[PDB]
RNA sequence: CAUCUCAGUAGGAGCGGGAAAAGAAAUCAAUUGAGAUGCCGUAAGUAACGGCGAGUGAAACCGGCACAGUUCAAACCGAA
RNA sequence: UUUACUGCAGCCUGUCGUUGGGUUGUGGUUCUGGAUGUACAGUGUAGGUAGGAGGCAUCGAAGCGGGUGCGCCAGCAUUCGUGGAGCCGUCCUUGGGACACUACCCUUCCGGGACUACGACCCUAACUCUGAGAAGAGGACCCCGAUAGGUGGGCAGUUUG
């Protein structure tokens, strides 16, 4: 599963075609100051404590790769609906 | 600056670990351990505090250092079987203060007084001292008084153990006006205590 | 079913009168105003909370009943 | 009942309070004696840098010592002297920085004195135990209040379609 660095392809902003650059969409860290941070705080206690004493849930057998497509022209990405595959080469 | 040494006492005892009153604590501190739990003392240890609070120099005006513990409402693990949040009793510090507690005590040991203020005196790491100042109802010197015979009432008797005093308002969720005092006043009990 | 709900309920300890509690703004408002407290009506099942599930849940403005404001500490005199 | 899910007591340990006085090793905090600032040296020591330079000087300025702040035992300071001129640099040692007195406000130097936090040791007056009491034995440790992390079927509420 390859797919080239760059390549042509409508720009939904500049509204024509011209070149683009794909790249991997990493997963951020989550920030302490969103309200569910703050609920966090708020609702531990003495014992359960509901949604935060949850067990982390499970996995399935192949992700989706998540790519995000830059313009080079106005440097103004977006995304696309993401395909699944295990093994991803990026094949420029 | 015309000062009254009312003024001199306050600032000494404005900031206690700054000032000679360090060493008086260091050497009152023994004498006081060796004492009891409620004891009648002469004189207040505080002059210009208690003259705040409405003290005078006349008969039936008594005066009492009153000795609590420090900490949290020591509680009992529930023996049956609770829910695991009503189970964990450890961190959970009572609901009434310590100012409180300690006047309840002094008018548990004074059956015929009643109790007006309280102010604190000192502390460490085992016990806090409060003093406590008493009125006597029926005495004549007090009938007289024309600030003072509020107290000669039907209304006045049991006047600690219903949270009528200063830290009992406090402690009742009504020393302001306003927002956040929804549900505490005209009373706890009037909104089925979800104030306080 | 564990947070939640049942519910500050049932129950307990203390105090206490013909009533009790509250009570004279370090208040509520919004551009500019009102003028102690209590109780009834409405705001309103609204804002808000919540495995944002089940459920829980106000106040101010406004209309009434009844109306009432004051006393100490200190500065000045020093036993009057 | 347990290495089922979620918790709670008990126990182990860090930190804060109770909690004081000294011995020193720590590091800056904080403070002096010199701009200490110096390789293409120097008649000069980049008197940081710098009005890219002009005031000092038998009315005090030099080469040298173990070497005086310090460094390249050179040499600006005049210091203990020593000869009895280093003057600025428009002779810039034509500069890493090129340099002159009312400025060193600042590489630094760092009795580091000073409050602080750490590891160890000592003392008694808090505090603890024993005794009717004198007193004796420990001692700023332990107990205690609060908080953080662990272990925990000892115990509780449930699930096991
Ligand atoms: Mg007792
Ligand atoms: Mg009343
Ligand atoms: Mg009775
Ligand atoms: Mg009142
Ligand atoms: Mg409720
Ligand atoms: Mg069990
Ligand atoms: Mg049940
Ligand atoms: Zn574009």
């Amino acid at each position: 599963m390859k797919i080239p660095k760059r390549f042509r392809t409508y720009c939904p902003f500049c509204k024509t075609h011209n070149e683009v650059v794909v790249e991997r969409v990493k997963k951020g860290q989550a920030s302490s100051m969103t309200h569910i941070a703050r609920q966090k705080k708020r609702q531990e206690g003495i014992g359960n404590s509901g949604k935060f004493s949850k067990v982390p849930g499970g996995d399935k057998p192949t992700k989706r790769i998540w790519l995000r497509y830059r313009c080079t022209v106005c440097k103004k990405a977006h995304q696309r609906p993401c395909f699944r595959a295990k093994k991803f080469e990026f094949k420029e | 600056m015309v000062k009254s040494f009312y003024g001199y006492v306050r600032d000494a005892w404005k900031n206690p670990d700054e000032t000679y009153v360090n060493e008086l604590r260091w050497e009152r501190l023994q004498v006081w351990r060796k004492q009891g739990s409620v004891t009648r003392i002469e004189r207040p240890t505080r002059i210009d505090r208690a003259r705040s609070l409405g003290y005078k120099a006349k008969q039936g005006i008594v005066v009492v250092r009153v000795n609590v513990r420090r900490g949290g409402l020591g509680h009992v693990r529930p023996n049956r079987g609770r829910r695991t949040q009503k189970m964990g009793k450890n961190k959970v510090s009572g609901g009434m203060s310590i100012q409180r507690i300690a006047e309840v005590r002094a008018d548990r040991r004074y059956p015929n007084l009643e109790v007006l203020n309280s102010y604190w005196v000192g502390e460490d790491g085992k016990h806090k001292w409060f003093e406590v100042i008493l009125v006597d109802p029926h005495h004549p010197v007090i009938k007289s008084d024309k600030n003072l015979n509020w107290v000669c009432d039907p209304s006045s008797r049991g006047r600690a153990t219903r949270g009528k005093t200063s830290a009992g308002r406090k402690g009742r969720g009504m020393a302001t006006r306003g927002k956040g005092t929804e549900k505490t006043r005209p009373s706890i009990r009037a909104y089925k205590s979800r104030g306080k």
